[PDB]
């Protein structure tokens, strides 16, 4: 119910979510874009 | 979003089919034109021959 503040729970999660969003938008846009190009073809 | 994905894919697939459809239609048009041209020529030739033979 109340929020619990501490800088231990999430610093590990920010690095992970950043790495996943960057390398995931890279390989995901590459794959998705490739599929779109094939459909256009 | 699922519907949007489907719509875009269908729109593209439909475009390909239509493009495939148009190509077949043009092939048929060309074949029909070729066949028709042949008829004209051949037809007239035959006519003259039969007519030429009758005159002779």
């Amino acid at each position: 119910f109340n929020t619990d503040i501490l800088a231990t729970n999430l610093i590990n999660l920010s690095v992970v979510l950043g790495v996943l969003i960057f390398f995931g938008k890279g390989v995901l846009s590459d794959l998705l874009d490739n599929r779109k190009q094939r459909i256009l073809n | 979003l699922g519907d949007f994905m489907d719509k875009r894919d269908a729109s593209i697939k439909e475009q390909l089919s239509g493009v495939k459809d148009t190509s077949s239609e043009v092939k048929q048009l060309e074949e029909q034109a070729n066949a028709v041209m042949r008829a004209a020529r051949a037809e007239i030739s035959a006519a003259l021959n039969k007519m030429k033979k009758e005159t002779q």
